[PDB]
């Protein structure tokens, strides 16, 4: 049935260790990443409470999102004042500690936080004049909720459109006009700028 | 009574050789089919979470490890059963064309009905450790594996800042 | 109780076989 | 009497005739398929004549 | 009740007859435009030996020995002629009913019955079922069916696409290992990180001798790479026309998939099989003279779009001295013939596109629609000249694939409509295509693509919008 | 209250998917060679086998032989359905189905054996008494397992594996055979003057080497009079050219539906409607009533009733009611006998066209149950502001189906008549059984 690799637990670690032999380096480092990714599932196990089973993804911890808000709108406030540095700085924490958190949560919280933070950071990057960056960031946010979200797409098309390459910022406005109303005149007005 | 006994001698020797034919035959057939190369690629956190009930018996371990290596386990086989629900219907779809040949439809059969038992003894096994612990667990699964998907797809998208600033400082 | 369309043609060419067999032990069993 | 027969030409005389290519490809096909039955059964009747004149005796 | 003739007077009569009237007939039975280029590349002779070598049939070993053995019969049957109230008789030899030979015969036809029956049986039962409709055997298909993914375009493609069985059949033997090394340092060091990025990775990873050989071919092979073994070129042209059936068959296995992405992949891959380019650079390279070189004095020194051969043509007389300057770049007599080969390719631009239903006014739901598409073959049961590109053994019919989608979600609406014809540089068209009506109520917004292999750079994509109501 | 049978019958498995063309042909074909190759051996405990045939004019019709495995291979088919139908309709579910399915075979079974018993019994073989007491139930199981092979092989034909039933094939194999077996027949008949060749081109090819004169061997080969020559070869060549082009007539009426707007479409109404039933329904009724003829006239010798229905001669008809209905042997004996000719024409063209007016009711394919049906569907009249489609049908049909007998008929007459070979009943139900098929593979996958 199962194939038996020989481990090794370590005292004091908790963290699993697959001492030598599957005659092959491919499966060595396969079990290898394996055993890394088993290590973090423990440490997330054992932070999450004194029992080890996880909660049901229903009922959902204010606590992160309240931080998360405040965060975002002490960011936005201080961006607000004219300064960018601080501002993108406050974001890519926000960010991080976003992303950081576990992933048994639903994943539309997460999702939907990482949209917005996404979209004020690409923002504030058209705001300092640097283009890739805040294009690729438009783009990650666009990526992360397509639907009922228009000013990724028009950050994107203007970043594009500021940066050149006429033929990638039509396709952008082509499909986000197909999937798609303030959205839908800015569109068509970052269209006629061809 | 020779004259009695030839006829039903002769539908006796008739049937036992059909008989036998057809037991012959479908002993073959079964062993053929039951040696068709698996679909897909071997259980890899199984064969990690049996190996550590092995070490565990042969020997301390703590009880925490071993549910996250079943987490981790019903994280892969919810990937796994996603793909087979989204293969089927157009596996279903194709046979009809007969652009595709017809082992392949007996592979997708056996390969569900060994998921199914798969899935059945992960939720048994989960039921096993913590009180009424069936659930929650392919909810975290599918939770989990979304979320890990979406996580590497973001880091993806992101690893390449760096080429675009360089591309933008070389046109500038 | 099912069986596969191969057990038929076989038990056909079986029985066809067989009524040779018959015969040819007949001329076998008259002949000496 | 005859007007069953003046009926049946007028339901002649509007029906649609076939044309040549389509005859000749309908009539291939059923030859071929006749022929096909005719030869099996003449071969196999004509290789059980002598088997069957040496089994029965 | 027979009385067989044993003197040979009359069996030869009937024999004779038979084989003739077999004889006869089987010795009786067995006694589109090209376009204009001047142009030959390097290596001709290989690709002009696999042009002939693909197709072959003798269709004479089968009836030269049958009517041979028919003639002699017939004339020993004749020398046997030549030689020379109420009762029936055979005419059969007597020797086929003596005690002799009565239990050989009687044995030889129980063997024939018992064996050749089910083996030949068996034999066309087992080999008319490997091959599937696309002309691919079956193992290939099932083999590059699991490889399918959600969206994967242009580089997975060819991955998923060089794990068929044809490459087993191939190179099998010792063939495998010869040129191994050679081809692969070429193909994974001259080839830059914008044609390959994990690419490399992917085939890094894949451990047996024939894929990774067939992959590393297949690259050599779409990127022009002319490895110098004269041995191997023969086996790397044969590979891409191998490709090419592949790719029908992988088009074939994403059509039944429902998703958009990789339809417009399938057809990208065969459109660069088909030619010699590479998926993921300009377009530029279909004109016959045309390197690296040229393409990166032409379109910038650095840029991320392709200029194609629209806009390239059209630009005014400054290519003259942007592109055949003479210091190794083209030469007069070499541009003169690119341009005068360049204004012959087909490119369709359609004018309208409207919906209609067959005898009616305005469109009822559920019914039959037939959708009319006018457009106009202007360069930059009519046959279109066959494919330009001479860098594979086989000549390709340009085939053209009209289909229609939607954005809100990326899935096809209805299958394609594949032709290879028109109805006659320029005139008008037409072309038609019919499906069935969305039953419910309420308009629709659809885009139809004019998708064609054979050619890269010549797409349509125009939004139609479709009516329903009562 | 049939339950417990259900499952102790064998019964072929269902197909796992749809299958695909050639392999349906395949198995087709081989079904066709197995039944072939099984009618044509002969069966054990024959000993006495030179006596009159009971039964002779039922062998064309249930395409079975005498003195061999297939004694009565088709006739279980037959009689299971025949009378499962009427006791159906005198008087569902699957569970009831499957149920009536088991009864149907069981009842298949059982008259297969009784009628095997009751033809050993009766004297066929020879006398039981001096038979052998062991080798008459040799003979029953010999036949019994034969006749159940054939109900299986049909049963595996008809689930899904063949493109068509198993009646058509096994009734149209035969007349092939008696019809190309008749044209290169080794079979050499000596009458004196020296033996002669019984099939046609190799009696014209003897006669044409062996005889003095090239002018006589032809002016034999032609019209010969007394065994089968070239000239009827060209007669029912001629016959089968005529009714594969008169098939052909159809009468396409305008239709276009009305549920889903614009599709057009057409339904047929051929002038050969209801194909072969008015034919193989009429030569039913002739071979009834000649066996009941032939069984009377053998038992009650002398009567004046008997004699009147028929007498016989050394057998053939002749001087009586089955001497009408029996068909002119060749052109010689419709020359003598005008009164007879006469009869026999009126009577076929009768019975054919009032037969299938007959059948047309019975079959359900009536103008008052069609029009409905397609009323159903959605279809309505294409004309131009012509909407009746019940009209237009009633008018169409009687006249095709009245006219379509009588046609046929008249084909049959001509073709029996001319002196075509085999009977001209044999000859139709071979054409338009191969004509169905070959449309029915048309239909399917090329
Ligand atoms: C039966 C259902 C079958 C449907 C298919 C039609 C079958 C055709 C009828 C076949 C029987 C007709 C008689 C026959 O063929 O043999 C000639 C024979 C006559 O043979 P014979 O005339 O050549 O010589 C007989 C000479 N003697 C009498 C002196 C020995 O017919 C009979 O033997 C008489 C049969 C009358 C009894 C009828 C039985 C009714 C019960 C049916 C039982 C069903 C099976 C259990
Ligand atoms: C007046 C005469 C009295 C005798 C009564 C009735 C005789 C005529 C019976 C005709 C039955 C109708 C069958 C026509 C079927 C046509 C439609 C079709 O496609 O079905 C194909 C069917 C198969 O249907 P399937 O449903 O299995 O597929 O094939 C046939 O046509 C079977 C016909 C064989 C009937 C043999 C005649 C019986 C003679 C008994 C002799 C009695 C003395």
């Amino acid at each position: 049935t199962y194939t038996h690799y020989p481990l090794h637990l370590d005292p004091s670690s908790k963290a699993v260790s697959l001492a030598t032999t599957g005659q092959t380096p491919a499966q060595t480092e396969a079990v290898e990443a394996e055993l890394q990714q088993l290590n973090a599932l423990h440490r997330s196990l054992i932070s999450l409470d004194p029992p080890n089973v996880p909660p049901p993804p229903l009922p959902i911890n204010p606590k992160r999102s309240a931080q998360i808000t405040k965060l975002k709108e002490t960011a936005n406030t201080a961006y607000k004042r004219g300064n960018h540095g601080e501002a993108v700085r406050l974001y890519s924490y926000a960010i991080e500690m976003a992303a950081g958190r576990p992933g048994w949560e639903p994943v539309n919280l997460a999702r939907e936080e990482l949209s917005g933070l996404y979209a004020n950071r690409a923002q504030a990057h058209m705001a300092q004049q640097m283009w890739p960056e805040g294009w690729v960031d438009a783009k990650c946010s666009v990526e992360s909720k397509p639907v009922g979200n228009a000013k990724g797409w028009w950050r994107g098309g203007k970043c594009l459109v500021e940066m050149g390459r006429y033929d990638e910022a039509r396709a952008w406005i082509e499909q986000a006009l197909g999937i798609e109303s303030d959205g839908g005149k800015e569109l068509a007005a970052l269209l006629e700028e061809i | 009574w020779l004259t009695l006994v030839v006829p039903f001698a002769y539908l006796g020797v008739l049937i036992g050789c059909l008989a036998t034919f057809s037991s012959l035959y479908r002993r073959r057939k079964a062993a053929k089919a039951a040696s068709l190369e698996p679909w897909f690629p071997p259980h890899l956190q199984r064969d990690i979470y049996h190996s550590l009930l092995h070490l565990d018996q042969q020997q301390r371990v703590p009880e925490t490890v071993l549910k996250a290596a079943l987490l981790r386990r019903a994280a892969e086989d919810i990937k796994r059963v996603m793909a087979i629900r989204e293969q089927k219907q157009a596996l279903a779809l194709l046979l009809q064309r007969g652009s595709v040949g017809d082992e392949l439809w007996q592979r997708f059969l056996r390969a569900e009905k060994e998921m199914e038992d798969e899935v059945r003894d992960v939720v048994a096994e989960a039921n096993s450790y913590a009180p009424n612990w069936g659930q929650v667990i392919f909810q975290s699964a599918r939770e989990m594996d979304a979320n890990a998907t979406y996580r590497a797809r973001m880091e993806e998208y992101q690893a390449t800042v760096a080429e675009e600033r360089a591309w933008w400082d070389k046109k500038r | 109780l099912r069986v596969d369309p191969v057990v038929v043609l076989v038990l056909s060419l079986c029985f066809i076989f067989s009524v040779v067999g018959l015969h040819v032990i007949a001329k076998i069993t008259r002949k000496f | 009497p005859r007007d069953f027969l003046k009926d049946g030409m007028q339901f002649i005389h509007k029906c649609q005739k076939p044309d040549r290519k389509e005859f000749k490809k309908v009539c291939q096909a059923v030859a071929i398929g006749f022929v096909a039955m005719g030869a099996i059964g003449y071969i196999v009747k004509l290789v059980h004549i002598p088997i069957n004149n040496i089994l029965v005796a | 009740e027979y009385n067989y003739d044993e003197n040979g007077q009359f069996f030869p009569f009937f024999v004779l007859t038979l084989t003739g009237l077999v004889t006869l007939p089987l010795t009786y039975s067995l006694l589109a435009p090209r376009i204009k280029s001047d142009f030959k590349p390097q290596h001709d002779d290989i690709i002009q030996n696999q042009k002939r070598k693909r197709l072959r049939k003798e269709r004479r070993v089968k009836r030269a020995i049958a009517v041979v053995v028919g003639w002699a019969i017939i004339g020993y049957m004749v020398y046997l002629i030549i030689v020379t109230s109420y009762s029936i008789g055979i005419a059969l030899p007597k020797l086929i009913i003596e005690e002799g030979s009565g239990k050989y015969v009687l044995m030889l036809y129980a063997s024939l019955l018992g064996i050749l029956l089910p083996y030949i049986v068996g034999r066309w039962w087992y080999g008319s079922q490997r091959y599937t409709r696309e002309k691919v055997l079956a193992a290939s298909a099932g083999n590059m069916f699991r490889e399918y993914e959600g969206t994967m375009i242009g580089g997975p493609i060819v991955n998923a696409l060089s794990t068929g069985e044809e490459y087993k059949e191939m190179l099998s033997g010792p063939k495998a290992e010869e040129g191994l090394a050679k081809v692969e340092k070429k193909v994974l060091a001259l080839d830059e990180k914008i044609l390959s990025a994990k690419d490399r990775e992917v085939l890094r990873k894949i451990d047996n001798p024939v894929r990774r050989k067939a992959l590393a071919l297949l690259w050599a092979y779409l990127n022009r790479i002319d490895l110098e073994d004269p041995v191997l070129n023969e086996e790397k042209y044969e590979a891409g026309s191998i490709a090419l059936s592949l790719t029908e068959s992988f088009t074939a296995i994403a059509l039944a998939f429902g998703n958009l992405i990789p339809i417009i992949g399938a057809y990208r891959i065969s459109q660069c099989i088909v030619q010699a380019i590479s998926p993921g650079s300009s377009p530029l390279l279909q004109l016959p003279y045309f390197t690296p070189k040229v393409v990166e004095s032409v379109e910038g020194a650095d840029v991320k779009t392709h200029l194609s051969v629209q806009k390239y043509l059209d630009m005014p007389e400054e290519r003259r001295r942007s592109l055949t300057v003479g210091p190794g770049l083209l030469t007069e007599d070499q541009y003169n013939s690119a341009i005068a080969v360049a204004k012959q390719l087909p490119l369709f631009a359609i004018s309208k596109a409207f919906f209609k239903v067959a005898g009616e006014r305005v469109v009822t739901p559920s019914s039959l629609v037939q959708l009319v598409i006018k457009g106009r073959i202007i360069p930059p049961r009519v046959q279109p000249p066959l494919a330009h590109a001479p860098y594979l053994p086989r000549d390709h019919p340009p085939r053209w694939h009209i289909f229609l989608a939607d954005a809100k979600q990326g899935k096809i609406a209805v299958p394609p409509f594949t032709f290879t014809t028109f109805d006659k540089t320029f005139n008008m068209q037409t072309l038609r295509m019919q499906f069935q009506a969305p039953p419910q109520v309420g308009n629709f917004s659809f885009v139809l693509h004019m998708i064609s292999d054979s050619y890269m750079g010549f797409d349509v994509k125009q939004e139609i919008t479709l009516q329903v109501e009562d | 209250l049939i339950k417990p049978f259900t499952p102790l019958l064998p019964e072929v498995a269902a197909p796992e998917t749809k299958v695909p063309f050639n392999q349906k042909l395949m198995w087709t074909g081989l079904t066709l060679l197995i039944f072939l190759v099984m009618s044509q051996m002969p069966l054990y405990g024959i000993v006495s086998s030179d006596t009159s045939d009971p039964l002779y004019w039922l062998r064309m019709m249930l395409a079975s032989n005498r003195g061999t495995l297939m004694e009565l291979g088709i006739t279980p088919i037959i009689s299971s359905g025949m009378v499962f139908q009427l006791l159906a309709g005198t008087h569902d579910l699957k569970t009831d189905r499957e149920l009536y399915q088991t009864a149907q075979k069981l009842f298949a079974i059982i008259l297969s054996f009784g009628q095997a018993c009751v033809h050993v019994l009766t004297g066929l073989y020879g006398q039981p008494s001096d038979l052998g007491a062991g080798i008459c139930v040799l003979l029953i199981v010999q036949l019994v397992v034969a006749g159940l092979v054939v109900i299986l092989l049909d049963e595996l034909l008809q689930k899904g594996y063949g493109l068509g039933s198993g009646i058509s094939l096994f009734i149209a194999t035969n007349i092939c055979e008696s019809i190309v077996w008749k044209a290169f027949s080794p079979t050499t008949i000596n009458t004196g003057r020296g033996p002669e060749f019984e099939g046609a081109i190799i009696a014209l090819f003897h006669l044409l080497l062996t005889w003095p004169d090239k002018q006589r061997a032809l002016r034999e080969a032609f019209y010969r009079q007394s065994l089968p020559n070239i000239m009827n070869l060209l007669a029912t060549l001629l016959v089968f050219a005529a009714v594969i082009y008169l098939q052909g007539f159809r009468v396409e009426i305008p239709v276009k539906s009305a549920r889903q707007r614009g599709v057009r479409g057409s339904y047929p109404v051929r002038l050969f409607y209801t194909s072969n039933m008015p034919i193989m329904l009429q030569s039913a009724l002739c071979s009834n009533v000649f066996l009941i003829s032939q069984m009377l006239y053998s038992r009650f010798s002398d009567n004046l009733l008997v004699r009147l229905l028929g007498v016989w001669e050394p057998l053939h008809a002749a001087s009586g009611i089955a001497y009408y209905m029996s068909p002119p042997l060749n052109f010689k004996e419709a020359l003598l006998d005008p009164v007879h000719t006469v009869v026999y024409i009126t009577f076929m063209l009768v019975a054919c066209a009032l037969f299938s007016k007959t059948w047309i009711e019975v079959s359900g394919s009536s103008p008052r149950d069609v029009a409905k049906q397609l009323k159903d569907q959605g279809l309505v009249m294409a004309g131009h502001r012509e909407q009746s489609m019940y009209k237009e049908l009633k008018r169409v049909i009687p006249t095709a189906a009245a006219f379509g007998g009588a046609c046929i008929g008249a084909l049959s007459v001509a073709s029996d008549l001319l002196g075509a070979l085999g009977s001209g009943t044999g000859i139709l139900l071979a054409v338009t059984i191969i004509y169905g098929y070959f449309e029915m593979a048309a239909r399917e996958g090329d």
